[PDB]
């Protein structure tokens, strides 16, 4: 993500923290 | 009309949480007197220029103007609007107010290219003119701030004279109820004193005082 | 206790203060020069205030739009006490048939 | 002349006597005049004299309440506190813009 | 003694006297040593026994004056003087105006005496029509601060109102900048709107000098003459014309007198290429500046500006000399490299059409159309200017 | 109160609490120190390309500037703290611009070093 | 254009 | 009772107000915007006394993107979820005004996915029965004739400009990929009445914003404010237009009183 | 109160309100010393192997308390909220106890904890001259420092007016005096510390000394910089002015919020209920009967249980 | 704009109008 | 992660001194804290070597604000005139702030003078608008009334007056200071004369001068009649020169650098009589110095009733809004309402 | 009504005319839940 060609880059950085934490916790459920 | 309810986000203090931060305070103001039904210069906000106020001739004085005249009280009409005068006052010479900050800076030569007759000397005698005195009395502080010592206002000049039922059509900016004013759009104070200064006890057409400071009365109770 | 309701019905209401347009506080005095009370305003059947209000009352629609909800809920006109000696806190609550609209 | 110091039944019954519309403006800049010790005192004088005290009077007053009023209104101010040519072409271009738009429709 | 003169390329005649003020003066440099005892004298202070003696009006002015900014700003704060807010703008040490104008409201929000909210917190149209003209100075100073500018504006117009005054007051604080087209377009939508433009505004606008708070002050006596001249010129045009065409005419002026001939033939440019009537009075300027320029910094969407509005309302003479002027400089060696004027069919059956429509009623006009046809259309035989020549000489 | 509404000493006057030391008087520091304290030595930059850098140097007091991202967010409160030549404010300084190989060369130096550098020299 | 109820310069100006 | 307002960002982001603005003197695809701003304007401290809210004022921002023919850098690295031709997906931001205070309400992204979810498969054989029903009975509004109060400098250039760009999207998206749920998708994204925002209700409606992250939030608001423009600026405008158009709107309210009076008292 | 100006003078309301609060006077009676006569002495409170707690109740016409903390093993004493009316008592009693003045602990500089501060100080320092008594103060209270003359103006304080804060002077925080080189009184005050808002259970803490450790715990509410005492190992919580017998601290006045002042009280939640809480004004009480039978404390966790997300509680008649 | 028709005639008379609008409008490339 | 209203995820200790550790942080934890990920997209970093030290600075302005942000709160200059005056406006906060704390509190206590004041209620009369000296202070006060008093009782106000009384008591408030930065504060509390702003109309002197020996440079060159003290000039001549010749579009009008090289001149000649008294030398004076000493007794005897005139001000709006209301009254009249009293048709 | 330009008891019927609002507004029904 080059800043020169993305002017988002406080929320794509965010998004794809968020991607992660949300599966690496391990309090979730993968089965219903 | 039809009683529009305003955009300003002022309120009153609710029944459930505590009276805190006493570094912003509104109360309730009222004055002694009435000034509504006084001269729109003579009124409270205006009261620093008491000693600019011109001082006052009447309709008797006028009228002896008119029948015998000065060659040195010079008699000026200060009305703007040309569509709003219909008759002529006796030895007026035409100054609209809106030019008199740049007609008096010309010189004598100046004033007499610019406007047809001569430019009134500082000892000379000026009488102002308008429909209800205030194009005139904000002429007459133009003419007092240069040096010119013998200023004089009709109050209620035409409408007076003539009769005439007019005004100078003085606006008195007032915000359109769509106008959001400046302490509700800004992070310019503390979130604190910002919710302490937009709160109000009362209705919100009434004056209000703001208090600095506040010490609780520790010898009620 | 017929005083203070029409007071609070044409004064501000909320916490923007909001202005009651329509004056009920001009119909007073024709109210108790006819004898009539607020707990016997509320005695009065359907056909007894429409008589009341086009012709002793001569109440315009929106000035009857301003009190019809003051008598929909037949408030009990009680003086409630208070912190001070002089109340003005009227109860609020609604009243019932069987102890005189006193709630 | 001494305004402040003319019997105040005179003034009273002098003012209750104007009725006519251009008359009653003159009573309006003039009451301006006296003293804020007299035209407090007028009010209590013009409310007694056509109240309990009217039988001072040889003649009694004459119901003047615009006079009544507007002496009442007075006497609290002085005491402390305790372009339609223009206009109407704009309302004329607006009905012919909400008829081009069909807001205010023809005969069905 | 012998100084150089600025090429404003203004011209020379009695008619356009009152663009000729704003002309800096050497005369006036001059007259800079008798003013020498004057301002010698003015720098001390009076005497304590006059001051406490002063009136109380003198007194807070003279005191709030001497007295620092932000000093100033907390005793209008305590006592609620609003009324001393255009001291506070003549300050030793006074920011750039909008900081004065977030430094008004604030005050105007901590202030002892609070008003109703509508009445509490708006300001004069008089200060904001100086702030905003003492922010188009800064831009004629320094273009780049527009752009806060525009930030100020976008406070202001959700703040105070929108009036004319402070719209007109934009408008020259567009120009400035150097930006031509928005500036143009806010003074079409004021036209639109009916709303007439300040003639203080259009009498500073072609005065590119005389920062407005020292005119409010009075600290240079002459050219109030140059003032009257603008505003009474501004208020003739407004009685036959919109604000746009005004407000253009001031554009012209002020790019005239600022040295920047671009944006002067840009406001031209973009006055055809929006709408805006032109006045007759900026049209026959345009053509003698034209003439005084010769024709060098010029375009040809500007050549094509300029024959629109001579067809529109112009003399035939005028018309004629700017066509042959323009058809002579594409045939200069010098502009070889610049690409010719041409006319689109469009544009050029509208230019012929309104020719043709003059020319039913004005012989004049009725005499040249053919020359006129051919000027346009780039066939120009000399057969046609030689009988011209012997009807003139005949 | 209303005392504190307009500066000095308001709300958000940052520099109503105190200044820096801006004095060898104490922690006489070697060249590791400056060297691990750079701005352009540390990570978050130096892999950063595409924000604009500028090279100053003052000729007064002759102090050696950096500034990256100037152009995006030009505050006017960066600098601030400067305290040129003789306890003066940072108006004072009249800045020129140097490029990146000259700076490399006159960080080290003192700042007697680099005025007479510039005054006697390029 | 203008019919005012009351008037004080002209009855000076009838007089004279 | 409502207005509508268009922004088009030519080459992504990088081209709006704020990332512009730089220190002077010293490709991507487009992104079209869309405020639906109703008349709905309630102050909830007159039935709640205890909320410090003078005045709460709702209106929906729908963002869409559009891939142009020029950007050559990253065309056919990924399939473009944003293009109409490929699901045409599209963000909801409801925002709402909170003392002049832009707070989000919801952040929804609908596509035609699940327009063709909603219309077929949300229940185990079948579409939903109310929103397949709201879909039966659909009829077209009169043509009101709208005003135009554009930006000034935008005024007097381009005319059609929110009408080509609306009729750009609705022939790429009824000839798409997805054909006979379009007009499931237009009910979907009908920003005015009670049908589309049961439509939208039965979507998934974001998460619900105070539970998130302080840095997503944070992220988001650096968003739609820096990065999209929909600014504070543009949520008191429209809290300042949704004043004025309400005004200008009873003054023909006042019209059609005299109106319907007068053609009364000429029949009677 | 504040400063009269234009707007003040010219109200009919301010004059109302001075002849309702006042009567016929209008002005208002101050908080004067109290006299020798009606004054008790100090009293032992608690004795302990580690430490000696000795108070004195109502020692102001505030109804503030007096107290010093005294080490067994060093002869160390510390006062905590120095206010007396009679600051001559305490330094009889430290110097017929052998005792060494080191420092004086301040909660918040309201005119109830700093009004004798410079008599405390010169006093004890006049006494040792038969290293000076250094003050430990969180510098958020540097606000209500500069408004102690108008505190002193409206209670009627006029003899403790023009005096400089010893908080005030010049320590080890601050940039030094140049003087001319041809005074260590008043020009710099070595002992001083400020206290930091970050305060833990880890090192938060002042060595009183024989291993007893005073954990100081910012609580704003009652003032913007509010340090309670925290002693675990005698179970004592100084608390100053944010919890007292069956009530809270105001909100009433300048610089405080109701929030802050709940947050502050939630932050007492994890303390055992045998532990003495102290206040600055009144009896003293425990926190378990805080928590069992003080309304503030119910409203509080009630309105925090209810769902409100700024539960903001505090009195507006109470204690300074 | 939409208008609603009764038959099948008046809807291809007004789509050859359709036509003939947007042929007339400006014939392409 | 997301959280959820009343629940929190425990989280364990670095055992570090807490958070923020209150016995200290050294210089590896504190570059951390230094180079703290703030968005580099919206982040201005800084740094200047001074020598033996170097100072960071890192400025972080959020994208979410940069519409209502205030432009005092987010000082953002995008422009070079914003540059320089935006320096400058913030040059003058802190200024006053790093100077304004070595007189008040935080200051030496002989640097440190109250006045005293009281207005009377009715009169408006101010009564004991005195200093509040010292010991030390009152003497050098007397020994300057001595030696003023046994020359000028001979000959020549009266005889209980003090003699450029407000030329001394503002040099018995230097003379009892023992900081000189607490000393340069008083000296700009009377009339500026501080050495930080005579240095700054000293560059300006030499700043016009240079701009004078240019202007001259021009004129003679272009030639190859002046008047005599060119350098107030030489900015209106040089502003119209780069206007004259193309560069630049305003020339200028500002005649305030008129009389400046006179002006200041007298500046440094008040100033150094304002030390000439503080170290006591005062019992010579040149006829150049004595009529420097009466002006500037004049000049500093005003500017100490600058807030007692403000108060003045505001204490006739006070006795105004009392007045009786209406035209007046009848029993306080010497003229006829309705008429001039100069009318010549006066007794009816 | 010389020192003050009033007496006590149009001073408490001014006292309680200003505070009008914010001494009652509504009785405050319904029910609060716990929600934790
Ligand atoms: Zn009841
Ligand atoms: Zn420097
Ligand atoms: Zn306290
Ligand atoms: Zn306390």
């Amino acid at each position: 993500l080059p800043p020169s060609d993305f002017p988002e880059n406080a929320l794509l950085k965010c998004i794809e923290k968020e991607i992660e934490d949300e599966a690496l916790r391990l309090d979730k459920e993968e089965c219903p | 009309q039809a009683d529009r309810r305003t955009r300003h986000h002022m309120m009153v203090d609710g029944q459930i949480n505590p009276r805190e931060w006493f570094n912003w305070h509104p109360k309730e103001y009222q004055p002694w007197y009435f000034d509504r039904h006084k001269f729109l210069y003579e009124q409270r906000q205006y009261a620093q220029f008491h000693h600019l106020l011109c001082h006052q001739v009447y309709l008797k004085d006028m009228l002896h103007l008119m029948r015998y005249p000065e060659p040195y009280t010079h008699i000026i009409d200060c009305r703007t609007s040309t569509q709003k005068m219909h008759r002529w006052v006796p030895h007026s010479l035409w100054l609209p107010r809106d030019e008199v900050e740049y007609a008096l800076q010309l010189s004598a030569d100046e004033f007499l290219d610019m406007y047809g007759f001569r430019k009134p000397d500082k000892s000379d005698d000026v009488i102002l003119l308008s429909h209800n005195g205030i194009y005139s009395e904000q002429a007459g502080w133009e003419w007092k701030k240069q040096f010119f010592q013998h200023v004089y206002n009709y109050r209620g000049g035409t409408n007076e004279l003539f009769g005439e039922s007019y005004s100078d059509m003085n606006v008195s900016d007032v915000l359109s109820p769509w106008k959001g004013p400046f302490p509700q759009s800004g992070v310019f104070v503390d979130k604190w004193s910002k919710r302490k200064v937009l709160t109000r006890t009362g209705p919100f057409d009434r004056q209000y005082e703001m208090q600095d400071f506040a010490l609780p009365d520790l010898e009620l109770e | 206790s017929l005083k203070l309701i029409l007071e609070k019905l044409s004064g501000h209401v909320g916490r923007r203060q909001y202005k009651m347009l329509c004056n009920l506080e001009k119909h007073y005095d024709k109210l108790k020069d006819e004898g009539i009370d607020w707990h016997e305003l509320k005695w009065l059947s359907r056909e007894e205030l429409i008589v009341l209000f086009d012709k002793v009352l001569h109440l315009t629609r929106t000035e009857r739009a301003a009190l019809l909800p003051a008598i929909e809920a037949k408030v009990c006109g009680v003086l409630r006490q208070t912190d001070s000696r002089h109340s003005t806190v009227v109860c609020m609550n609604r009243g019932n048939a069987n102890h005189g609209w006193r709630c | 002349a001494d305004l402040d110091r003319v019997e105040a039944r005179s003034v009273v019954i002098a003012l209750n006597a104007v009725t006519n519309a251009d008359v009653y403006e003159f009573v309006k800049k003039y009451l301006f005049n006296f003293g804020e010790r007299k035209v407090k005192f007028l009010r209590t004088t013009y409310s007694d004299l056509r109240g309990h005290g009217a039988g001072k009077l040889r003649i009694p007053l004459k119901e003047n309440d615009n006079m009544y009023y507007h002496v009442c209104w007075h006497s609290s101010i002085r005491s402390p506190r305790q372009p339609n040519a223009k206009i109407d072409d704009i309302v004329k271009d607006k009905i012919e813009k909400w008829k081009a738009e069909g807001l205010l429709p023809e005969d069905y | 003694t012998q100084l150089p003169d600025p090429p404003y390329y203004l011209p020379h005649s009695p008619r356009f006297d009152a663009e000729r003020c704003g002309t800096f003066n050497k005369k006036w440099l001059l007259n800079l040593p008798a003013l020498k005892p004057l301002v010698r004298n003015s720098t001390y202070l009076p005497k304590k026994e006059e001051l406490w003696r002063a009136p109380t009006h003198e007194a807070l002015e003279t005191i709030i004056g001497h007295l620092p900014y932000h000093d100033a700003l907390r005793y209008i704060t305590e006592h609620s003087l609003f009324l001393l807010f255009p001291t506070v703008l003549r300050a030793r040490d006074a920011p750039l105006p909008h900081v004065i104008y977030e430094d008004f409201m604030k005050s105007c929000t901590f202030a002892s005496l609070q008003n109703p909210p509508e009445e509490q917190f708006a300001l004069p149209s008089v200060l904001l029509r100086t702030l905003l003209c003492m922010a188009a100075y800064h831009c004629t100073l320094d273009a780049d601060y527009f752009t806060t500018c525009q930030m100020l504006f976008g406070r202001m117009e959700q703040q105070q109102q929108t009036t004319p005054e402070v719209l007109s007051a934009w408008v020259y604080c567009c120009t400035a900048s150097g930006r031509v087209d928005e500036a143009l377009t806010y003074a079409k939508y004021m036209a639109d709107c009916s709303a007439p433009f300040d003639v203080t505004v259009f009498s500073l606008m072609q005065h590119p000098s005389l920062n407005p708070i020292e005119v409010e002050d009075g600290s240079v006596p002459h050219s109030a003459k140059g003032l009257l001249l603008q505003r009474r010129l501004g208020n003739r045009l407004h009685t036959a014309y919109r604000s746009d065409a005004v407000a253009a005419h001031g554009m012209f002026v002020y790019y005239a007198l600022t040295l920047s001939h671009v944006r002067k033939w840009e406001v031209i440019r973009a006055a055809a290429a929006l709408g805006v009537t032109l006045a007759e009075r900026t049209v026959v300027l345009a053509v003698e500046v034209f003439a005084r320029e010769k024709g060098m910094r010029c375009g040809p969407k500007t050549v094509k500006a300029l024959t629109h509005f001579l067809a529109q309302d112009g003399t035939v003479g005028h018309l004629l000399y700017v066509l042959l002027r323009a058809r002579k400089n594409e045939l200069l060696p010098e502009f070889r490299d610049l690409p010719h004027t041409t006319f689109s069919e469009e544009e050029q059956e509208l230019v012929l059409q309104c020719v043709a429509q003059r020319a039913r009623h004005d012989d004049s006009f009725a005499v040249a159309a053919t020359l006129v046809s051919s000027l346009v259309r780039e066939d120009d035989p000399s057969e046609l200017l030689m009988a011209f020549a012997r009807a003139a000489r005949n | 109160s209303r005392s504190t509404v307009f500066g000095p000493g308001s709300l958000y006057s940052f520099t109503k609490f105190g200044s820096f030391n801006r004095s060898p008087t104490n922690c006489t520091l070697n060249k590791r120190m400056k060297d691990i304290f750079r701005l352009e030595n540390q990570k978050h930059i130096r892999n950063d390309f595409d924000r604009e850098r500028r090279y100053r140097m003052c000729t007064k007091c002759g102090i050696t500037t950096v500034t990256i991202n100037f152009n995006n967010v030009p505050s006017a409160r960066v600098g601030l703290w400067g305290r040129c030549a003789d306890d003066k404010d940072y108006t004072h300084h009249r800045m020129v611009d140097i490029t990146q190989r000259e700076y490399e060369v006159l960080r080290e130096s003192p700042v007697e070093k680099r005025l007479n550098w510039w005054r006697y020299e390029r | 254009k203008s019919d005012p109820a009351v008037d004080n310069v002209a009855p000076l100006r009838d007089e004279d | 009772n409502y207005f509508v307002m268009t922004r088009t960002l030519k080459n992504g982001v990088q081209s709006a107000e704020l990332n512009n603005r730089r220190y002077r003197s010293v490709s991507r695809a487009d992104v079209h915007l869309t405020v639906f701003a109703p008349f709905r304007v309630y102050d909830p401290s007159l039935h709640d006394p205890t909320v410090d809210i003078c005045e709460w004022s709702s209106f929906d921002l729908v963002v869409q993107k559009t891939v142009p023919d020029n950007m050559v850098a990253n065309k056919l690295l990924q399939p473009l979820s944003c293009t109409p031709q490929d699901g045409a997906l599209s963000m909801y931001v409801c925002l709402a005004s909170v003392n002049s205070e832009m707070r989000i309400r919801s952040i929804q992204l609908l596509s035609m996915k699940e327009a063709q979810a909603l219309v077929e498969h949300a229940c185990f054989g079948n579409g939903e029965p109310l929103f397949l029903e709201l879909l039966r009975r659909r009829g077209r509004r009169r043509p009101l004739v709208e005003r135009r109060f554009d930006d000034p400098r935008l005024r007097y250039e381009e005319v059609a400009q929110p009408q080509q760009v609306a009729d750009e999207a609705a022939v790429a998206c009824s000839s798409s990929c997805y054909g006979p749920y379009y007009p499931a998708f237009e009910m979907l994204m009908d920003s005015c009445g009670s049908a589309g925002e049961y439509s939208r209700a039965l979507c998934y409606g974001g998460p619900y914003v105070s539970e998130l992250s302080r840095e997503l939030c944070d992220a988001l608001l650096d968003y739609i404010k820096g990065d999209l423009g929909v600014s504070d600026q543009l949520c008191e405008y429209v809290c300042q237009m949704q004043f004025f158009l309400e005004q200008e709107e009873y003054m023909t309210w006042l019209g059609q009183v005299q109106h319907v009076a007068n053609a009364v008292s000429r029949t009677a | 109160s504040y400063t009269p100006n234009l707007t003040s003078l010219t109200n009919q309301v301010n004059r109302s309100e001075r002849l309702r609060k006042w009567g016929s006077a209008g002005v208002p009676p101050g908080v004067p010393r109290i006299p020798r006569l009606e004054a008790k002495g100090i009293a032992i409170l608690h004795e302990s192997p580690k430490v000696i707690l000795a108070g004195r109740s109502r020692c102001n016409n505030f109804d503030s308390n007096q107290y010093m903390l005294i080490n067994k093993a060093t002869k160390r004493c510390l006062l905590v909220d120095a206010s007396d009316d009679w600051p001559d008592d305490w330094a009889a009693f430290i110097g017929a106890s052998d005792l060494t003045l080191t420092h004086v602990f301040l909660t918040h500089c309201h005119i109830d904890n700093i009004i004798n501060l410079n008599a405390f100080l010169t006093i004890c320092g006049s006494r040792q001259k038969q290293d000076e008594i250094g003050v430990m103060w969180c510098p958020a209270e540097e606000c209500w420092v500069q408004n102690f003359k108008r505190s002193c103006e409206r209670y009627g304080r006029f003899e403790e007016m023009h005096q400089v804060l010893p908080m005030m002077c010049r320590s080890l925080y601050t940039p030094q005096h140049l003087v001319d080189p041809v005074r260590n009184a008043r020009h710099l005050r070595r002992n001083d510390v400020l206290l930091s808002a970050a305060t833990n259970r880890a090192t938060s803490f002042i060595d009183f000394g024989n291993g007893v450790l005073l954990y100081y715990i910012f609580s704003p509410g009652h003032s913007p910089g509010h340090m309670m005492l925290h002693i675990p190992t005698e179970r004592i919580l100084f608390s100053g002015d944010l919890l007292f017998f069956n009530k809270v601290g105001r909100v009433d006045l300048p610089w405080a919020t109701g929030v802050r002042l709940a947050e502050s009280l939630r932050l007492l939640e994890a303390l055992p209920d045998n532990t003495v809480v102290v206040p600055g004004h009144g009896r003293m009480t425990t926190l378990g009967r805080e928590r069992r039978e003080n309304k503030a404390l119910q409203q509080c966790y009630q309105r925090q249980e209810i769902g409100k997300q700024e539960v903001s509680v505090g009195f507006n008649e109470g204690y300074l | 704009q939409q208008v609603v028709y009764r038959s099948i005639r008046d809807c291809r008379e007004r789509a050859f109008h359709l036509i003939q609008e947007l042929v007339s409008s400006p014939g392409v490339a | 992660a997301r959280r959820k209203w009343g629940q929190k995820t425990w989280s364990p200790t670095a055992t570090n001194g807490g958070a923020a550790p209150a016995n200290g942080v050294s210089a590896q934890e504190a570059l951390q804290i230094a180079y703290r990920p703030m968005p580099p997209s919206q982040t201005v970093e800084y740094e200047e070597d001074f020598g033996h030290n170097l100072m960071i600075h890192r400025e972080y302005i959020s994208k979410r604000c940069r519409d209502r942000v205030s432009f005092e709160l987010s000082a953002l200059s995008y422009s070079n005139l914003e540059l320089r005056r935006g320096q400058e406006h913030l040059a003058g906060i802190m200024n006053r702030e790093r100077r304004g704390v070595s007189v008040g509190a935080s200051g030496a206590p002989d640097d440190q003078v109250q006045m005293q004041t009281d207005v009377d209620a009715n009169s408006r009369e101010v009564l004991s608008a005195r200093y509040l000296f010292n010991e030390r202070r009152l003497q050098f006060c007397d020994r300057f009334q001595n030696f003023f008093q046994s020359k000028l009782e001979n000959s020549a106000n009266g005889h209980e007056k003090q003699h450029l009384f407000s030329l001394m008591e503002a040099c018995a408030v230097i003379f009892g200071c023992e900081t000189e930065a607490a000393r340069e504060t008083y000296y700009r509390m009377f009339l500026g004369l501080d050495s930080e702003t005579l240095l700054e109309e000293d560059e300006a002197l030499r700043n016009r001068i240079a701009d004078a020996k240019l202007v001259q440079r021009v004129l003679e060159n272009n030639k190859g009649n002046l008047p005599e003290e060119f350098e107030e000039y030489a900015p209106l001549y040089k502003a119209y020169i780069t206007h004259a010749v193309g560069k630049g579009p305003v020339a200028s009008y500002d005649i305030s650098t008129l009389g400046s090289t006179g002006l200041t001149a007298e500046r440094r000649r008040w100033r150094t009589l304002m030390e000439k008294i503080v170290r006591e030398d005062y019992h010579t004076m040149t006829e150049v110095e004595q009529m420097d000493a009466i002006v500037l007794n004049e000049q500093l005897h005003t500017v100490k009733f600058f807030d007692l005139k403000i108060g003045d001000a505001i204490r006739d709006i006070l006795q105004l809004l009392q007045r009786e209301t209406g035209v007046g009254s009848s029993v306080n009249r010497d003229t006829p309402v309705g008429i001039s009293p100069n009318n010549p048709e006066r007794r009816v | 009504m010389t020192v003050h330009g009033t007496s006590l008891p149009s001073t408490y019927r001014m006292h309680k005319d200003i505070n009008k609002a914010q001494r009652n507004d509504r009785k405050l029904s319904g029910n609060r839940f716990k929600v934790l």
